[PDB]
């Protein structure tokens, strides 16, 4: 599914190595 | 309306957020000294996060420290991990990081970053430790660029350049606020797909059915060939070329594409990848792809590449 695939893909960052603002 | 809508797409860690910040530096008036001050806490946190990630990876990869004295620093880091959260990198803390980052065990692990997940602002921040360790420190615009921030929704920036109103969306990875999200995909002048070229040598992780490059490809395949995008420019940013050039000296592109009979020159490899992507376009007569090789953290490069992208947009709407 087009929107799912994008959603799941771009979510996979490294969130334990980012920070809130 | 001379209004241009730009949608950034691409796997996480591909450079999308950076491209956004970069528009602010290039086409808005940058970050004011107050805003730079606000990223002090961010710079510190990311530095802390980056060294922790390496330390933790050492356990998993079973890499001993160069000097076993550093074990104390490891334990000390976790104690002090919050020491900076609103303020200052106390001296004690700088010491720990400085000493760890120097250690050869840590470094061997830093070399092996393909084997785990180390963010690409690590090297940058840790090598400028001495500078950021100062009490009087104010982050430079290059420092603000390099910050890694969690966003929880749609990121937007807008600017006027060459008599055109630009709206740029990094739609991100959060579905919440769903109608506005879907809308980012509507009435787009150009989609800018980012690829981290330096992902080519990353080990196939335990949670993936194919390597990161092919994941990026599959994604591009579906964007490029989506019938909603028929009359939308597809612009490809093969990004992280700086890191790609260094890696390809040592790690063969066959790691990523086993069938690759070419050579491990930056030039020949980069050309091979571009082809792997561009061949995914299945409507070649009715559509061309606009490939660019970028280092997104480099302002001068982005300025040039974006200027080029604009010129194509201008030459485009002279079909009137
Ligand atoms: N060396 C280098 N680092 C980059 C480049 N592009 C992005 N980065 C860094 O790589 C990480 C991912 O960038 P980001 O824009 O946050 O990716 P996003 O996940 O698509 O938003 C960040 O640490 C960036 O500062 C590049 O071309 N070269």
């Amino acid at each position: 599914d087009f929107f799912s695939l994008i959603l799941r893909s771009q979510a996979k960052r490294m969130d334990e190595q980012r920070v809130l603002l | 309306a001379r209004e241009v809508k730009l949608l950034l797409l691409g796997a996480g860690e591909s450079g999308k957020s950076t491209i956004v910040k970069q528009m602010k530096i290039i086409h808005e008036a940058g970050y004011s000294e107050e805003e730079c001050k606000q990223y002090k806490a961010v710079v510190y946190s990311n530095t802390i996060q980056s060294i922790i990630a390496i330390i933790r990876a050492m356990g998993r990869l079973k890499i001993d420290f160069g000097d076993s004295a550093r074990a104390d620093d490891a334990r000390q880091l976790f104690v002090l991990a919050g020491a900076a959260e609103e303020g200052f990198m106390t001296a004690e803390l700088a010491g720990v990081i400085k000493r760890l980052w120097k250690d050869s065990g840590v470094q061997a692990c830093f070399n092996r970053s393909r084997e785990y997940q180390l963010n690409d602002s690590a090297a940058y921040y840790l090598n400028d430790l001495d500078r950021i360790a100062q009490p009087n420190y104010i982050p430079t615009q290059q420092d603000v660029l390099r910050t890694r921030v969690k966003t929880t929704g749609i990121v937007e920036t807008h600017f006027t350049f060459k008599d055109l109103h630009f709206k740029m969306f990094d739609v991100g990875g959060q579905r919440s606020e769903r109608k506005k999200w879907i809308h980012c995909f509507e009435g787009v002048t150009a989609i800018i797909f980012c690829v981290a070229l330096s992902d080519y040598d990353l080990v196939l992780a335990e949670d993936e059915e194919m390597n990161r490059m092919h994941e990026s490809m599959k994604l591009f395949d579906s964007i490029c060939n989506n019938k909603w995008f028929t009359d939308t420019s597809i612009i490809l940013f093969l990004n992280k070329k700086d890191l790609f050039e260094e890696k390809i000296k040592k790690s063969p592109l066959t790691i990523c594409y086993p069938e690759y009979a070419g050579s491990n020159t930056y030039e020949e490899a980069a050309a091979y990848i571009q082809c792997q992507f561009e061949d995914l376009n299945k409507r070649k007569d009715t559509k061309e792809i606009y490939t660019h090789f970028t280092c997104a953290t480099d302002t001068k490069n982005v300025q040039f590449v974006f200027d080029a992208v604009t010129d194509v947009i201008i030459k485009n709407n002279l079909k009137d």
